[PDB]
């Protein structure tokens, strides 16, 4: 089960 | 840009037998970068419909990928793997060794 | 026994040949179970292992939609990188993640892990903490100043000690019958004739899963490290795994020379040598 995060560089 | 040279292998899944159906694999790994070209040839021609493994790579971020396809081994029949990348003058032939 | 989850992603640009392309694959130890392409026709998170496919619909629309925001996401991160290392837009280049966990064989949490490359060089990890940030450059610090602005390792910590940790257990317990396997490596010693002087003894290990094994040979017990050529470890195409180690031999030595075997699938560290 996957990282539903997200976060720009 | 830094770039990494594949190492590569071109070896069977089971110990080769004359008449036997097998896998012919080529395995391409250490990198870097992902494009690759990479043929399975029977006697110096390029197999058709030859799969692949989906890119991944190593904890050292360098890509690996697995090329493979049916083959029955013979006596005389001839193969090997042909491998182009950014790091190679000219594409690269490793033969396939039945002791390798 | 230990086990892990990782998944893995790469964005590759490709300027003037459309938008990049971004492939990702999920794997527990070395067990491939989920891959998305971005090139493939119809995108969407495809099963990989016969334990996967029993999750429902609902499991594959969610993780489906996290792979196709991190593929525009990536999009995004690319032009950045571009602005940070003060580069062209001619290019290609490529970005790197992975992340997931380690457990030990009571099933509690080892280590967790979310790390980026870009052009196959680190640029920013989450440290073992799951709390401070390894920046590689002054390209990476710049992310760090956000990600520690927008408290983002406090959300990966989260994940990896929560969600990360009891899938994989569900996973391990789903897959039991492949994943808590070990297959023993099948090993032999062959005999290659170089010359009239000398000759390769070449110890194999074939069929073994998971890849993880020592190989070595010694002389009069005496480990031969530099004179052994060790090929990395590959995969036979049906889940296990393949490996030798060669030593050259002078003629009439075979018999001072040990292959010494270890693997989790053997109870005891095997010996072997050549028989003629």
């Amino acid at each position: 089960r996957r990282l539903p995060i997200f976060s720009r560089l | 840009m830094i770039q990494r040279t594949p190492k590569i292998q071109v070896y069977s899944r089971h110990p080769a037998e004359n008449g036997k159906s097998n896998f012919l694999n080529c395995y391409v790994s250490g990198f870097h970068p992902s494009d690759i070209e990479v043929d399975l040839l029977k006697n110096g021609e390029r197999i058709e419909k030859v799969e692949h493994s989906d890119l991944s790579f190593s904890k050292d971020w360098s890509f690996y990928l697995l090329y493979y396809t049916e083959f029955t081994p013979t006596e005389k029949d001839e193969y090997a793997c042909r491998v182009n990348h950014v790091t190679l003058s000219q594409p690269k032939i490793v033969k396939w060794d039945r002791d390798m | 026994g230990s086990h892990s989850m990782r998944y893995f992603h790469t964005s590759v640009s490709r300027p003037g040949r459309g938008e990049p392309r971004f492939i990702t694959v999920g794997y527990v130890d070395d067990t491939l179970f989920v891959r998305f392409d971005s090139d493939a026709a119809s995108p969407r998170e495809e099963p990989r292992a016969p334990w996967i496919e029993q999750e429902g619909p609902e499991y594959w629309d969610r993780e489906t939609q996290i792979c196709k925001a991190k593929a525009q996401t990536d999009r995004e991160d690319l032009r950045t990188l571009l602005r940070y290392y003060n580069q062209s837009e001619a290019g290609s280049h490529t970005l790197q993640n992975m992340y997931g966990c380690d457990v030990g064989p009571d099933g509690r949490l080892l280590r967790g892990y979310h790390q980026d490359a870009y052009d196959g060089k680190d640029y920013i990890a989450l440290n073992e903490d799951l709390s401070s940030w390894t920046a590689a450059d002054t390209a990476a610090q710049i992310t760090q100043r956000k990600w520690e602005a927008a408290r983002v390792a406090e959300q990966l910590r989260a994940y990896l000690e929560g969600e990360c940790v009891e899938w994989l257990r569900r996973y391990l317990e789903n897959g039991k019958e492949t994943l808590q396997r070990a297959d023993p490596p099948k090993t032999h010693v062959t005999h290659h004739p170089i010359s009239d002087h000398e000759a390769t003894l070449r110890c194999w290990a074939l069929g073994f899963y998971p890849a993880e094994i020592t190989l070595t040979w010694q002389r009069d017990g005496e480990d031969q490290t530099q004179d052994t050529e060790l090929v990395e470890t590959r995969p036979a195409g049906d889940r296990t795994f393949q490996k030798w180690a060669a030593v050259v031999v002078p003629s009439g030595e075979e018999q001072r020379y040990t292959c010494h075997v270890q693997h989790e699938g053997l109870p005891k560290p095997l010996t072997l040598r050549w028989e003629p």
